[PDB]
RNA sequence: UAAUAACCGCAACAGGUCUCCAAGAAGCAAAAUCUUUAGUUAAAUAGAAUAACGCAGGUAAGGGAAGUCGGCAACAUAGCUCUGUAAGUUAGCAAGAAAGAGUAGCUCUGGUGAUUAUCGAAUCAGAACUUUAAAGGUUAGGGG
RNA sequence: GUCAUCUAAUUAGUGACGCGCAUGAAUGGAUCACCGUGAUUCCCACUGUCCCUAUCUGCAAUCUAGUGAAACCACAGUCAA
RNA sequence: UGUCGGCUCUUCCUAUCCAUUUCAAGCAGAAUUGAAAAAAGGUAUGAUUGUUCACCAUUUAAUAGGGAACGUGAGCUGGGUUUAGACCGUCGUGAGACAGGUUAGUUUUACCCUACCGUUUCGGUAGAUUUUCAAAGUAUUUAGAUAGUAGCACAACUCAGUACGAGAGGAACCGUUGUGUCACGCCACUGGAUUAUUCAAUUAUUUGAUCAAAUAGUGUUGAGAAUCUAACACGUGUUGAAAUAAUGGCUGAAAGCCUCUCAAGCCAGAAUUUCGUCUAGAUGAAUACUUUGUCUUUUUCUUGUUACUUUAGUACAAUUGAAAAU
RNA sequence: CUGUUGCUUAUAGACGAUGGCAUCAGAAAUCGGUGUUGUAAGCUUUAGAGUUUCUUAAUCAAUACUCUCGGGUAUUGAAUG
């Protein structure tokens, strides 16, 4: 469910790499497992960057949510990235939003800005952003 | 056994062995496949690099998501200025190889050109070319010249012009000339020798022999470095912390029988001055004439092309230059052997019309903040000096 | 853009932007303002910037 | 089975 | 002489060998660091260049044990004052548990005595102001 | 070994079951509080262990003047079958 | 002859997992299954175990099977095994045994020859005589027998909810645009190191105090140019012709018909081969100047080479050697 | 001709090699451009929480104001003259 291209972002984001999570489903935080589209590579970890749909456990949260594997996407991220207009830019945390395979987010709110990158990918992330960066 | 895991060997076999080279000036290994259906023209150039700058270039493809306000690229300046051609010879297809038959010079010829034919030029009498140029004019000489034309245009394939550069006009402290054959590609070899003679003691600009926003080709002689280790010249995987006498290694260097090491193991020698050549690299700004400038259609204050405080390790550019998208090999002052592409790319980015909408003239040493001097000025203000 | 610390008029391809969570953004032209900035200095008490010299004089 | 060590360190009294 | 050259180790061997006298700073401290009296500048040779691979000491973006037999190595905590401190227990302990806050400079204020107004001790508590916001140069617990 | 628990994933750890090849009572059985440069597992924090290597310093290695050994050595020293 | 595994690294085999080209199906489409050409390129990340092996959780176009002294210890590690300490269980009267379990246990030497990787020094290729010529010396411009060889893969838009199918579902060729990796580079922009002990600050000690420093082997902290560098920045390898393999065909006999040929003659067809292109490179060629014009050997000067100097000896213009194809 | 040698030579480099100039050579200052840090030392400089001695003027005082966009460094592998 992911529409169009993404231009080259540096991924920051490695496996066992701990995110919060923006939604409000229950979810606190979660740890990257591996990221969808990784092609690898003898011993390289998998790597994620801003819009990267990334397979991932919860290790803290409410029951229902805690203790297995969810699929998300990275909306913003603490490492340096360029843009190629010649912007270099990066956020304050990492942090991702809990979606399914067809692309629909299972919350209903996002806290804080999400990356131009997340929302031209996910047209439901960009639905449910307060502010695109 | 079979290795356990597989992955790609490190470094190239392709550019095996690694010798570096003597000379710095790199020829070219060939040049664009004839055509006998057009006027003749030059198929290269040579120039020197002075550094690197970046611009903010107006897309002009379609169909593409890239931002409409501009694309945040490199530039490499190669200033070029222009070359003296001083004679020519034919080349001969043989059956071991293109043969030289005769090499036709000019009557003047330029201390540039002959501090080439000798090694310690301050002891030496300098007396090259002086039989030809004494005797140029003679009954006997004018008939010799008159036979290595007619030779040509009946018993040759190739003909190329050796044309020499003028070091009086760049910051180098080298004073003998750096030559170059370029090869004469166009009509038949009897209308090929009339070009080439035309052109004898003239001076050939790079305006002539490039285009705009053209794809061309690149040979020059990298950087040196030195002897290196396999880790900096192949790139292998660096060995565990709790390794005994060292880290930066191959660990196994053959398997036991086929009793000798391979070619194809990774050893620690020589990298840097190697010659390589790069293909399809676009002409972003043909520096000749009006476009001599830094300024463009979108920012109009006057400033060249030559950053605030100069090149670094360069100097001032003053001459023609070019402007090539991306990196060439090769440090500043290396000497670059341009030409005509050899296989001419066909892509829509290939095809592209370049607009530049920014080209960079600030210091590009730290941190700078000001396009030109005058700017500078104007921001800061008077300061404690010329004030008092 | 200018910078968020020094003051000083940002050279196109040349800064680092900043987003805070508060959803506010910053830009700017060096690592020295960045790192000043992060350290919650005040730009009115540095001297060298634009908004000190702006305040004085 | 097959085992591996070896040292001595007399060395003459020269 | 009594030892980084007089003793024992094949030697002018980074190993070993019992004692006496013992200044200042700072500090709880005979600690680390610097110095005065005394001793010495030589103790198996140097000069130039500043490649690889090393031995010794280091730092590093984003991630944080995914490396590995195994957190091996390194990183991290570290002084003092105040608050606070669990399960378990042989009832003595655990316990410096864990966990949190304070600490600089300058200008002041007050408490703790002796001799019968004069004289004296480092120690504790408190208040304005200033700054680059303070144990951390050195020494200096990782915890469950 | 079987069931739980720890993890996304557990030949590991822990709690239970016990027809236990071949446990068991001063060859001591069961039990652990403090203690241990003892063996094992899991959390927090921290980090070049690692993704994936970059770079700095001193002493060497390099070259030179002086000085100057040893192990080893049938003869020696390019490959394929 | 250092005995398991793992780590690092190169190469080789095909009995091929993926990508390319084909034939077949009980192949409608999609997903598949059997087979041929083809080994040039790829084939991963982790929990448990010393493990090879195995079993789980992911990811991927695929996560194929093997050899090289069961590849590889003066390449690493020392987890297991496999000395010497200690414990438990069974066995033995006892010392002691245990393919029974547990714990702690020194990993030496390359400065030799070759190989491989780079790097120097000396030597040098036989048959032309149109003085507009020939040869030797120095220097530049070039030349290319040979050796290596490099680019791969995926995704998005459109094709298209189209072909196909009752429906459910559900493609492909061209074209466009990106990403990953590999290779070669490079320092503009972003980031990192930093003894320019640069600039500033500051703890302890000492200069009587201020200034200015020094010491704590770089005291420490903040910013920090240059240079180097990124798996962290960014460029190029979208590139052209011919001939092919498996296979599909054309004409066409053999064998009056048929047949792609275990016949002659052709066409189309691969990540294939060869040109083209990239790298290293032998014998070489052209030009500039210094010369020499029948010729050499031995001495001898030079850092070295050529020309050169001396004593002699040798030859002296004039009949040689071509059809092509079949 | 070529080599040594010099520029404590570079676009090169372990040593050789390689590349450039060699009297219109070279090297060094100073000097302008260009960068880094953050506003030098002085004073009869105006803010200063407070204190002391005179008798109400001195003096002591972390920091802070003006001179001061100051001072210092800047090829060492930077660019001019």
């Amino acid at each position: 469910g992911r529409q169009g291209n993404k231009f080259r972002v540096t991924c920051g984001l490695n496996n066992a790499s701990t995110v919060n999570c923006a939604d409000n489903t229950g979810a606190k935080t979660l740890t990257i497992i591996s990221v969808k589209g990784f092609h690898g590579r003898l011993n390289r970890l998998p790597r994620a960057g801003c819009g990267d749909m990334v397979v991932a456990t919860c290790k803290k949260g409410k029951p229902e949510y805690r203790k297995k594997m969810h699929t998300a996407v990275i909306i913003r991220q603490r490492r340096t990235w360029r843009r190629k207009d010649g912007v270099t830019l990066y956020f304050e945390d990492n942090a991702a939003v809990i979606v399914n395979m067809k692309g629909e987010m299972k919350g209903s709110a996002i806290t804080g800005p999400v990356s131009k990158e997340s929302a031209d990918l996910w047209p439901k992330i960009s639905s449910n952003a307060p502010t695109i960066v | 056994s079979h290795r356990k895991f597989e992955a790609p060997r490190h470094g190239s076999l392709a550019f095996h062995p690694r010798k570096r080279v003597h000379k710095v000036r790199a020829t070219v290994s060939a040049f664009p496949k004839d055509n006998a259906a057009e006027k003749p023209h030059l198929t290269g150039f040579l120039g020197f690099k002075a550094g690197m700058t970046h611009v903010i270039r107006e897309v002009k493809r379609t169909n593409t998501k890239l931002p409409k306000d501009g694309v945040l690229e490199p530039v490499t300046i190669i200033e070029t200025p222009p070359m003296v051609v001083a004679g020519f010879v034919g080349y001969k297809k043989t059956t071991t190889g293109l043969k030289p038959i005769t090499a036709v010079f000019a009557e003047h010829i330029a201390d540039e050109f002959k501090r080439r034919y000798t090694k310690k030029w301050y002891k030496n009498t300098k007396n090259q070319f002086a039989v030809h140029t004494e005797k140029y004019n003679d009954v006997k000489a004018k008939s010799k010249r008159e036979r290595q034309i007619r030779l040509i245009k009946n018993r040759c394939d190739v003909v190329r012009v050796i044309a020499h550069t003028q070091m009086a006009l760049v910051p180098l402290k080298q004073k003998k000339a750096e030559v170059m054959e370029i090869q004469i590609n166009g009509g038949s070899i009897a209308e090929k020798v009339d070009f080439a003679v035309s052109l004898l003691e003239k001076q050939i600009s790079v305006n002539s022999v490039f285009g705009t926003d053209e794809c061309i080709d690149v040979c020059s002689v990298t950087k040196g470095h030195g002897y290196n280790g396999v880790i900096k010249r192949f790139g292998v995987r660096h060995l565990p912390r709790k390794t005994h006498r060292g880290l930066r290694k191959v660990a196994c260097v053959g398997a036991w029988h086929p009793a000798r090491v391979s070619w194809t193991v990774a050893r620690a020698g020589q990298m840097g001055f190697f010659k390589r050549t790069e293909v399809n690299k676009k002409i972003y700004r043909l520096g000749c004439g009006d476009l001599k400038n830094a300024k463009t259609e979108f920012d109009i204050t006057e400033k060249g092309i030559t950053p605030m405080g100069g090149f670094p390790h360069y100097g001032v550019v003053k001459n023609d230059f070019l402007m090539i998208k991306g990196t060439v090999a090769g440090i500043r002052r290396r000497v670059i052997s341009l030409r005509k592409a050899c296989f001419p790319s066909t892509t829509r980015t290939a095809q592209e019309q370049i607009v530049l909408k920014f080209i960079d003239t600030s210091s590009k040493y730290g941190h700078s903040r000001f396009q030109t001097t005058t700017e500078k000025k104007a921001r800061m203000g008077p300061m404690k000096k010329d004030l008092e | 853009q200018v910078c968020a610390f020094s003051g000083f008029k940002i050279p196109v391809a040349k800064g680092r932007k900043y987003v805070r969570l508060d959803l506010k953004s910053f830009t700017f032209i060096n690592k020295k303002s960045l790192m000043q900035f992060l350290r919650k200095t005040n730009p009115r008490k540095v001297f060298w910037t634009a908004i000190y010299r702006q305040l004085n004089k | 089975x097959r085992x591996x060590x070896x040292x001595x360190x007399x060395x003459x009294x020269x």
